[PDB]
């Protein structure tokens, strides 16, 4: 699962 | 079999940036809005698109081109960040990465403006009750200007030079329209203002503290770091901590220490109480407690584990994902006294961390106390007394095993109580890892599941959902009874790449939100929408409902002599709380104890240990003016401040002794 893609933050 | 969980809503977005934003505008709003930007971490973004829904994500609109330069600019726009307004919900703006540009709407959205403005905007603050007000800080100008607007961003006047730092006041404490900034002095350090009128007449800015090297804002608490050259320029200068409570003008806080104090952390500001990190030149952190609105600093814990740029595991891997100081150390979010920290006892790594926890806001420390069985049934054999207990990773932890997607400690007061962390039973932190959970506030712990999972909560902590870490996945774990027990439910026909698990803010939905992308294909982004209100199918009623304090843990102590109560659903109650719950908590004082009293100045315990009473100190030797009312004079014995005791005969007794006046 890619170490650097698919990141996820909330407001 | 009508399945209990729907599939609301399938949503491909055709997007391949690294990163995502989201914000949930709430109230009952049913808008979602998200950003596809590249990677913060690097400064030379590159592309971005923006995202709107309107039916709680159950179809997302795309409206990057709506974001452009007006009637007819070619350049395409790219945005950093988007901000909105704590004050009114339906207000967004956007600002371009590049150009001196911004972007707003009154309309969740639907129609924006674009403006161009006077600096870059690389960070705006929105004031949290004027909607319309605002600030915007320009770091890469040569004199780091501050602007300020008062029409939501569409005019700008420039108020200050040589911000370092910046931040509006605190309601009530502070007046409206107030602004803190750190200013840059020609030495390293700065100056702390405050000013009512942006900072226009000379009259209304007032210093706060000289010379400092960092300050912070937080509740009734005002913190910097001073340091000082007492020796003069040939000695050691010394490292201090100014606090004001109330807004009481700033003195320095008192160490009782061994060592140079190098550095501090605020760790944690509440009930008129503070949790400080002071790490020493050695890359020890120990954490000390404030007294109650008092700067009377006692240590609580000792190495804690901690980072920070300048100090401690300065040379790791940390450093690539962490640009500010930080501890392994949580509040249990909603309650008062309870705390869960990460110890360090050799150098930096799994097997040297134990996890410790509080329930008297650091007054005493214990090891956690292991599952008795796994999820499975079988017995796990564990001992406090042979060294061995449950430990949590925290971000710390983590990200020195350079694992991003775990999970922190969840927490929330949506759900008072509710405790899930991932974790490992043993003699520290270096085994496999599993899910924990407790809704004894951290007082005892059930293996939940057996993997690293992402894991949240919805209805107020009543459903728990969960997916396994690692691999591509179509299984949504979920349990309605604290993670007694789990059901699987399947989201998708194709198993894919979870990115992670989450519920609007407030956890009070049965609405949950899954992010990934398909296996197939490289990375693209895909959000799922997933309803679980039919897996708790009824309302709740009088009936699944029960009373719990923290206090029933700890043997019915109160905390200061007061508690808090707080009507939860039982554990295995099947039932729904609805999106409204609105909570009941009640908070009251509780008779005397001997806790809730200290010794007097200059009195002392005496050397009799088993029986533990005040007596006037022998070395002080040992009065009210103007007395006309009633003098209520010392037995030795008084009140530990903040303490809200109330009634009992230890009160009765040991309280201090009349004498009408003189
Ligand atoms: C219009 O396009 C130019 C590039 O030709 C760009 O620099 C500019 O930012 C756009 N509009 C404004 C107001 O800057
Ligand atoms: C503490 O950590 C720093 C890295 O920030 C390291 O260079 C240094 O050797 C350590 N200092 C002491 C006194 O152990
Ligand atoms: C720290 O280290 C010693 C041995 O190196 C060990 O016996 C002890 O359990 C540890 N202490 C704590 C508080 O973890
Ligand atoms: C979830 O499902 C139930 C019907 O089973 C419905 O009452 C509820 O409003 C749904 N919530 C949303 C946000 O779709
Ligand atoms: C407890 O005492 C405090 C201060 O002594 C008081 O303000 C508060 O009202 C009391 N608690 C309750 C539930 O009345």
């Amino acid at each position: 699962l890619p170490q650097d893609r698919g990141f996820l933050v909330v407001q | 079999q009508p399945e209990p969980i729907k599939v609301y809503g399938q949503v491909s977005l055709n997007d391949s940036h690294n990163q995502m934003v989201v914000h949930w505008a709430g109230e009952k709003s049913n808008v979602i809005v998200a950003l596809a930007r590249d990677s913060l971490a690097l400064a030379r973004p590159k592309s971005s698109d923006v995202y709107v829904s309107y039916d709680y994500g159950k179809s997302f609109k795309k409206i990057s081109d709506k974001l452009n330069f007006g009637l007819g600019n070619r350049s395409e726009a790219v945005i950093a960040q988007f901000y909105h307004s704590p004050a009114d919900n339906k207000r967004y703006i956007f600002a371009d990465a590049y150009a001196q540009y911004l972007w707003i709407t009154f309309d969740f959205c639907n129609t924006l403006q674009g403006f161009s403005i006077p600096f870059r905007a690389a960070d705006l603050l929105l004031h949290s009750k004027a909607s319309n007000l605002l600030l915007g800080f320009d770091r890469s100008h040569p004199n780091k200007q501050l602007w300020k607007s008062d029409d939501f961003g569409q005019t700008w006047i420039m108020i200050q030079e040589h911000v370092k730092s910046f931040s509006w006041g605190i309601d009530p404490y502070d007046k409206p329209n107030t602004i803190y900034i750190e200013r840059h002095e020609p030495s390293g350090y700065s100056t702390v203002f405050r000013s009512t009128d942006f900072f226009q007449s000379r009259e209304n800015q007032e210093v706060i503290l000289e010379e400092v090297r960092d300050f912070q804002l937080r509740d009734k608490y005002m913190f910097a770091t001073k340091v000082v050259h007492l020796l003069g320029s040939e000695q050691q200068s010394s490292v201090q901590l100014w606090v004001s409570f109330g807004r009481k003008p700033m003195r320095a806080a008192q160490f009782v220490t061994r060592h140079p104090i190098n550095e501090y952390y605020i760790a944690d500001a509440s009930e008129d109480q503070v949790f400080v990190c002071v790490s020493h030149s050695n890359n020890r952190t120990n954490l000390y407690i404030s007294e109650a609105e008092g700067l009377k600093f006692s240590l609580s814990l000792e190495n804690v584990l901690y980072y920070s740029p300048g100090g401690a595991g300065s040379d790791t891997l940390v450093r690539y994902f962490a640009n500010e100081p930080f501890a392994d150390f949580h509040r249990v979010e909603g309650l008062q006294g309870v705390y869960i920290a990460t110890l360090i006892n050799g150098s930096m790594n799994e097997e040297n961390m134990r996890s410790v926890i509080t329930f008297d806001k650091g007054g005493t420390w214990e090891f956690l106390q292991a599952p008795a069985f796994t999820g499975y049934g079988e017995k796990i054999n564990c001992e406090l007394s042979q060294g061995c207990s449950l430990h949590l990773a925290q971000r710390l932890s983590q990200l020195l095993n350079l694992q991003l997607r775990r999970m922190p400690i969840l927490s929330k007061e949506s759900a008072p109580g509710l405790i899930i962390a991932t974790g490992s039973v043993g003699k520290n932190l270096a085994s496999k890892t599993n899910v924990y959970i407790s809704s004894s506030a951290g007082a005892r712990w059930r293996e939940a599941l057996p993997g690293p999972h992402y894991y949240t909560w919805g209805d107020h902590g009543g459903i728990i959902t969960a997916i396994a870490q690692g691999m591509e996945t179509n299984e949504l774990k979920y349990s309605t009874n604290e993670g007694e027990t789990w059901k699987t439910f399947i989201f998708s026909e194709k198993p894919v790449f979870v990115y992670g698990l989450l519920t609007e803010p407030g956890e009070k939905s049965t609405v949950f939100t899954i992010f990934g992308s398909n296996k197939e294909n490289v990375h693209s982004w895909l959000i799922l929408q997933v309803n679980a209100t039919d897996a708790l199918g009824v309302p709740c009623t009088e009936n699944d409902y029960k009373l719990w304090s923290p206090s029933d843990e700890r043997g019915n102590e109160c905390l200061l002599g007061h508690k808090t109560v707080f009507k939860r659903r039982t554990p295995h109650a099947t039932c729904f709380n609805g999106e409204d719950f609105d909570r009941p908590v009640v908070v009251s004082n509780c008779s005397c104890t001997r806790e809730d009293y200290e010794c007097d100045f200059g009195f002392k315990m005496s050397e009799d240990l088993s029986l533990e009473v005040c007596v006037p100190d022998p070395e002080f030797s040992g009065p009210p003016v103007p007395c006309p009312s009633t003098y209520r004079r010392t037995r030795g014995y008084r009140k530990i401040s903040g303490d809200t005791c109330s009634g009992g005969d230890v009160e009765a007794r040991l309280e201090g002794e009349l004498v009408p006046c003189p």
